[PDB]
């Protein structure tokens, strides 16, 4: 929340533990602190990306078994680590609420509930698509970096869609 | 270890030698003799939620730690070696043991938290309010070495639970519980009684029913 | 945050949902993706200018309309359909209206001191990645809102295509505002009566109608409460996923419920 | 209707491998340089390191050498609180730069870290006078550390960027040349000239540290 | 109306003085600080510089040496092209800065550049082995440029600000320190072992550069 | 007249020349350029100052003994440069048409 | 030219008035040649730029 | 640039003229000094909406 300056800052899977929620953003090494003039608008492209938000999910161990994965995102998570879009399948809010030991992202528009635990798929609510699931990993000195692109669209859906 | 009791002394003269003078022995109405409350009670204070407050007062804020993880061990070696006492709980690897102090039992592990301890705090785990300037914290941000570590080091005004008390084993299990326990509407609706019972009201008022 | 979040849900996700031109609709009102640099100014040119110019013109029109068609009026004892039993515009009339105009100022005025609204300050700044969990809108749109809460969830995807949810929603307000328009004329269609009215009748004195109205009532009321369905539930301890089923149960057995009960009373 | 692609239970999955990124190209080419020198060889640049280690695998000191504006602006900091005794250790740069434990280029003894394929690394067209190979004393006292630079430029990064890999070794001898003048002192055959294996190089016991200067 | 303040015609003026900007006490709450650094002294920072000059005054060469880290980082840049002949030379730190020409802090001769009170300005406590006193050796070749480092740090920045300001002086020998062992070698009056000036600090001939490290 | 970067740059009496006018800014060493958000938004005031911008003109050497001086004005002058406001005394419109030969600042407005 | 040539000929090159008979002449006629050398040299009330003041 | 001088001119300049209420009227008009960041603002509802109705 740092006004201004380096509001965005590199990520390691240790920082969150079991349990625990963060709101990653797509940041590039070209997208340096916020200090320079040149920076500082690439960083609000980042912040005001509608589809750029995305929630980091550290999936208890012991709930681990109860994970079930959609096609084509098997391998996606990193370990127990799961990078779901926040922006909300129905209508595009994010869905930025987060219940553990529930494994339920709420939506605050509509009340649509995605079951974390098993593909963030829409288990209430008005959604009806599943969030989508970014590909997540580490790369030298552990710094968690996205291991592709969403395999679909992210944001609420449109006529022009799956396919 | 040579190294973590060496790196205690520094840290500790730096920051105790105002309440705990030299190695560990109590300055008198400032801080308690250190000599005996071993590396868990020092892990329940900087480690924990509780790291005691400078201005002196009934209960402390579990304000945010002064001292990394390495250095809290280098702070508890120091006064474990000086005084003798509890060691916090640690896992194989030599980290303080979190996941390892979880209880299998919730259930027992929970009917051990209400005789033992629930009262002062709440059976959601929420805090309590206690004796004089004292309450009992909320215990959702305590990880679980801390949650073993409020009972095996009594802190200030919490019942010390020994070991034998409540078993290495008990202990696990009550961390089980109290962690597994761990515009438009009003303003509209502000408008159609307060603005619009007014609107109509006067309106009846002014014009004649007929 | 909180009005820029009830746009992204509404303006956004609704538009660009439509079937055959959503997409091409949402793109012309922001000009380009939603967070597009002309949203507010363009919404600001209808807000000050375009909507309430027509409002202004519409007004004008509606107040011509009462003042030449003159005023009906409730059966009474010298009251036919042929004449106006009131008092004059000027002794009486004027004198009286002047003053409820200047009660409701009056009253809005101490509305807006000892009432607080919309406190933008406690709302932040619009920013994607935030939200807070009332999101609603004002309780006018409390009822589309609500709507789109209960409605359940149902898609269709066609060849390669998708036709989300907000689509149900935007046909559901197309109907609402094409019955209100048209229910005049469905009513004398159903009826049958295009004699010149200008007698009003009570509500009681027609039992279908007033039945109709508390039905139609009961399920604005339904959609309004499913929107604030989160704070009830927060509030009036409900759980959110009852209050939704509430709604969506209601919003079918609630109108039946209302109707009969109100052509009853009226009877 | 559902989605038509959900609820793939089979195939659990793989851990992903370690990011990898590519670096940017032509579009996003813009990328940190990396060090501006003259580079009269192959390309060396402004930017190279060295640990210089013991006879034991462990660090003694770390040497860093690049040119910057025409000159080499090097800093050497010791990698250990006790790696040097209360003295002075005798740095030099040797032309093999192999620091090895214990090796031997001619054919006769194998001193501990004397790898040099001789005394000094002169340049190549100079073989005389103590050249860029030759260096002085470092104190490191009971602190125990090194940190301290002259002005030694008989070779540039081109001359550094020489067919065989160079070196800094530091020896325990201090910088004197034949301080003893022939005008007083005499040699042990009474002749008194200065001694060739002392002017080549700076000659001492058992070398204390060693380290490529090949970015090591 | 004309406006009540114009016109002067006596009065010439003057050439406005050359501006001195005062530092701000209102945008900076204290004083500006640039190069940080331990400084176990009154004061010296991560900034020093020196100026060696020649008998005649010309510029020989131009030091820096200042504490980043705990460790003092140290670049020397030639002055003239051809300050230091095809050959070797030999830095030491004298404690004395003095600069001069020509002095001699002892009753004798006084050698060009020789006002160091002494050999090598070792430190307070250390009087034995040669300590931070000896500073790394500056090989010229042709070109004639100095530019090099080592790890001499038996004194810091706090031990830099001494009673007196010390110098960095640079002789035309090379870097041996008796490099002819006691075994085979031998001295002037046939003891094997080395000679205590040498030993002290590099001894060689008249002194070819000398500048003082009091931020010259 | 860069765009953005260092958009102001300190100024030495040798670049204008006899008959030269130049509009200079107030810059401080602390409004640095405009590389960081901190500064280009210094810089930004500096440029849409009203009274900021100022013309520097080189008055000829042989025309330096037709000037006459206001009080408390007649030290103002660094030799030859003299530095008037930009802003027309009347209505606040720049004043930059400056015309050598003739010594006469006009404005547009 | 805005902050420098504008103030006298134009937003876009066109020609302005001077004080008393003078005037800027419009720039369309002028080759790059006499545009670089009319701001080297300043022919008549316009000010001289320098290559100091105006790199080349 | 051309509009921006002739408002200069006009409105600012002959606004801060006006004897005992010209540098009030100027300051209530742009809210400050003359570029105050409500000017234009200001002037669209003027442009659009007040005269205009
Ligand atoms: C909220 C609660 C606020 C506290 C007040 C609680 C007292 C409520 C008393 C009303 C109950 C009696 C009733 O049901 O009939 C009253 C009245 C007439 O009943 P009726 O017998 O069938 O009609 C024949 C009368 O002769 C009709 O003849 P009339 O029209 O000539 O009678 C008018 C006389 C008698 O009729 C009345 O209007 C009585 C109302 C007086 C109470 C209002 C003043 C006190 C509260 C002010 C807010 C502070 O009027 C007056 O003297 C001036 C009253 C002006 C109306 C203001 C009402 C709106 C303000 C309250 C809402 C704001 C809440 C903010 C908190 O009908 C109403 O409902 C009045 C409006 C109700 C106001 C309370 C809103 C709830
Ligand atoms: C939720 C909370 C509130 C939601 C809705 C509340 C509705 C209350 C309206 C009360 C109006 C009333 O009684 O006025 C007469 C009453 C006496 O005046 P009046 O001079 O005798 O009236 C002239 C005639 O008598 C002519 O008037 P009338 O007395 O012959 O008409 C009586 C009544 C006859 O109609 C009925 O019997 C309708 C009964 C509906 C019951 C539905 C509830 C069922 C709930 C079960 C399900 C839950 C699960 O008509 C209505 O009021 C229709 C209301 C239907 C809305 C139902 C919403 C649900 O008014 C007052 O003194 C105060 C009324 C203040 C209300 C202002 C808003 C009026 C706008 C629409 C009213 C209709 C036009 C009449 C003029
Ligand atoms: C804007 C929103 C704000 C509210 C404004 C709406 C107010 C509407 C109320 C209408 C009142 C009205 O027009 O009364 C005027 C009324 C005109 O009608 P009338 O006199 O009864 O003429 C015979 C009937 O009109 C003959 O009509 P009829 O009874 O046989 O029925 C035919 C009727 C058929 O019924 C309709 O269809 C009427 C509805 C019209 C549709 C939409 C037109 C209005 C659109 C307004 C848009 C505004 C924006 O057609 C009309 O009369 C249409 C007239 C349109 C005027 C609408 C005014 C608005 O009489 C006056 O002119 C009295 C005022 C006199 C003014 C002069 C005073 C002194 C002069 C001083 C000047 C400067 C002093 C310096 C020294
Ligand atoms: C979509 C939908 C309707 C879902 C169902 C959820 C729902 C609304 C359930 C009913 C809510 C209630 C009445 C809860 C109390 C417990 C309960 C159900 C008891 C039995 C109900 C029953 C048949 C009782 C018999 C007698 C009877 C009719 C009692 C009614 C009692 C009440 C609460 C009357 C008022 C109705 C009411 C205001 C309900 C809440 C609705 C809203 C939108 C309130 C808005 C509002 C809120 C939420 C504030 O926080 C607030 C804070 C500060 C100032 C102002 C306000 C404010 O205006
Ligand atoms: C900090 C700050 C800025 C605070 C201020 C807040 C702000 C920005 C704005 C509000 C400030 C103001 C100016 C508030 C007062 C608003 C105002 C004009 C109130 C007038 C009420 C008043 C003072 C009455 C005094 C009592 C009295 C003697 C009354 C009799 C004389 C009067 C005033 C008669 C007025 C008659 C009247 C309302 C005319 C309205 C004209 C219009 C638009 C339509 C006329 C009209 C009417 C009214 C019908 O009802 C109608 C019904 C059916 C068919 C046609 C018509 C029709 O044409
Ligand atoms: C919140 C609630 C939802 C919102 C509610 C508002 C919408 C309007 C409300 C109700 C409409 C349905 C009314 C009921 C229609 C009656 C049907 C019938 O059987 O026809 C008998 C009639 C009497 O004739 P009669 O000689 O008196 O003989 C006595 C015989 N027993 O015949 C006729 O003239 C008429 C025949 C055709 C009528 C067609 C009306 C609908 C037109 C399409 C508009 C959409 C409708 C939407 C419906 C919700
Ligand atoms: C009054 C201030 C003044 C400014 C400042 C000024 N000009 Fe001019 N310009 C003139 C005047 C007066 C002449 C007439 C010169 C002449 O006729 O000898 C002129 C002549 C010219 C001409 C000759 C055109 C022709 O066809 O003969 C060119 C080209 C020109 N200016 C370009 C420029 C450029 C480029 C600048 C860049 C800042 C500039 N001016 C700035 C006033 C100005
Ligand atoms: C006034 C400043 C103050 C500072 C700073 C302070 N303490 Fe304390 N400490 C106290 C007071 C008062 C208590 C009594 C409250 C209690 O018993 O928990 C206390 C309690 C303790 C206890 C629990 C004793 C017991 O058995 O009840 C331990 C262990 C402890 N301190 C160690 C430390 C260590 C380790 C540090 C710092 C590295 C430290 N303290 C810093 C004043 C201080
Ligand atoms: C009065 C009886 C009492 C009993 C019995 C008791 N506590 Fe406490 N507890 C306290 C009081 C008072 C404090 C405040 C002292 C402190 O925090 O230093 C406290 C401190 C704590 C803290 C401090 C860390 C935080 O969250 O801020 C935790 C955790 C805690 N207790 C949990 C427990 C658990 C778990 C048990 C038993 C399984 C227990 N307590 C037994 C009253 C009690
Ligand atoms: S906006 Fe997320 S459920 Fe509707
Ligand atoms: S604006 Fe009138 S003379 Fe300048």
């Amino acid at each position: 929340g740092r006004p201004g300056e380096s509001p965005f800052v590199k990520m390691r899977p240790e920082d969150i533990d079991a349990g625990g929620m963060e709101t990653v953003f797509p940041w590039r090494e070209s997208d340096g602190d916020g200090t320079t003039v040149e920076s500082e608008h690439k960083l609000t492209e980042i912040a005001m990306g509608v589809r750029n938000p995305v929630m980091l999910i550290r999936i208890k161990p012991a709930d681990m078994h109860r994970v079930i994965k959609r096609k084509g995102q098997e391998s996606f998570n990193f370990g127990e680590l799961f990078a779901y879009t926040k922006v909300c399948s129905h209508l595009g809010c994010p869905s930025s609420l987060y219940e553990q030991q529930t494994y339920r992202i709420l939506c605050p528009c509509h009340q649509s509930q995605f079951d974390a635990l098993e593909f963030a798929k829409p288990i209430f609510g008005p959604a009806a698509r599943a969030l989508a699931q970014l590909p997540i990993t580490i790369d030298e000195d552990g710094y968690l970096v996205a291991n592709g692109d969403f395999v679909e669209p992210v944001g609420p859906a449109f006529w022009e869609r799956k396919s | 270890q040579s190294a973590l009791l060496r790196t205690g002394k520094q840290l500790f003269e730096t920051s105790c030698v105002s309440c705990h003078g030299a190695n560990l022995q109590g300055v008198p109405d400032r801080g308690p003799s250190l000599i005996g409350t071993g590396e868990a009670a020092v892990y329940f204070q900087v480690s924990t939620g509780r790291m005691p407050a400078m201005r002196g007062e009934a209960q402390a804020p579990s304000k945010p730690p002064h001292f990394d993880e390495s250095q809290i061990d280098a702070l508890g070696a120091y006064v474990q070696a000086n005084g003798g006492g509890p060691t916090v709980p640690r896992d194989d690897h030599g980290a303080v043991a979190q996941e390892s102090l979880i209880g299998g039992d919730v259930a027992r592990g929970g009917d051990l938290f209400r005789l033992n301890c629930a009262s002062c705090h709440n059976f959601t785990g929420k805090g309590g309010a206690l004796s004089s300037g004292k309450y009992a914290p909320d215990l959702g941000d305590a990880n679980p070495a801390q949650i073993y570590t409020a009972m095996l080091t009594g802190p200030q005004n919490m019942p010390k639970f020994s070991d034998r008390q409540l078993t290495p084993d008990e202990k696990r299990d009550i961390v089980a519980y109290v962690r597994e326990s761990a515009g438009p509407a009003p303003e509209g609706m502000a408008m159609w009684i307060i603005g619009m019972v007014a609107a109509i009201g006067v309106a009846m008022w002014i014009g004649s029913r007929a | 945050l909180l009005s820029g979040t009830g746009i992204r849900a509404a303006l956004s996700g609704i538009t660009m949902g439509i079937p055959v031109i959503g997409t091409w609709m949402h793109w012309a009102l922001f000009g380009g993706d939603f967070p597009g640099e002309i949203l507010i100014p363009r919404l600001y040119a209808l807000h000050i200018l375009l909507i309430p110019g027509i409002i202004l013109a519409l007004i004008g029109a509606h107040l011509a309309l009462v003042w030449f068609q003159k005023h009906t009026q409730f059966p009474g004892p010298g009251r036919t359909e042929t004449n106006v039993v009131g008092v004059r515009v000027m002794p009486v009339f004027a004198v009286k209206s002047g003053a409820f105009f200047a009660m409701i100022t009056g009253v809005l005025g101490l509305m807006g001191g000892l009432l607080t609204i919309n406190p933008i300050w406690n709302l932040g700044p619009y920013k994607p990645s935030q939200v807070s969990a009332g999101s609603q809108p004002d309780f006018y749109m409390m009822w589309t809102d609500g709507l789109i809460r209960l409605w359940p969830a149902w898609e269709f995807y066609p060849f390669g295509h998708t036709i989300p949810q907000g689509v149900w929603v935007a046909v559901g307000m197309g109907l609402v505002f094409a019955l209100l328009i048209a229910y005049p004329f469905i009513e004398k269609k159903v009826t049958g009566d295009d004699a010149h009215h200008n007698l009003l009748q009570r509500p009681r004195d027609v039992p279908v109608r007033t039945a109709i109205g508390s039905m139609a009532i009961a399920l604005y009321l339904l959609l309004t409460f499913a929107c604030m369905n989160d704070i009830i539930a927060l509030k009036f301890h409900i759980s959110l996923n009852a209050t939704t089923w509430i709604g969506r149960i209601g919003m079918v057995v609630l109108p039946a419920i209302v109707y009969f009960v109100a052509y009853r009373w009226a009877i | 209707c559902s989605p038509p692609g959900e609820t793939a239970s089979s195939e659990p999955g793989t851990t992903p491998a370690i990011w990898t990124g590519s670096p940017s190209p032509a579009a996003p080419s813009g990328e940190d340089h990396g060090g501006g020198h003259g580079a009269g060889a192959a390309g060396a640049g402004e930017t190279l390191t060295a640990e210089l280690k013991t006879a034991d695998g462990t660090s003694v000191a770390t040497a860093d050498f690049q040119f910057a504006d025409g000159f080499a602006t090097v800093t050497i900091e010791t990698t250990t609180p006790g790696r040097l005794t209360p003295g002075f250790h005798g740095v030099h740069i040797h032309s093999v730069g192999k620091c090895e434990a214990n090796s031997v280029a001619p054919t006769g003894g194998a001193p501990g870290d004397f790898n040099s394929a001789g005394g000094h690394f002169q340049v190549s067209g100079h073989s005389g006078h103590p050249a860029s190979g030759d260096l002085s004393s470092l104190q490191v006292r009971a602190d125990g550390s090194g940190k301290l630079v002259t002005t030694t430029d008989a070779f540039t990064a081109e001359d550094l960027l020489d067919g065989a890999k160079t070196a800094i070794i530091i020896h325990e001898k201090a910088d004197n040349f034949a301080n003893i003048p022939p005008e007083r002192y005499q040699q042990v055959n009474g002749a008194p000239g200065p001694d060739q294996t002392t002017m080549a190089t700076g000659d001492a016991g058992s070398r204390v540290a060693c380290g490529v200067i090949s970015a090591g």
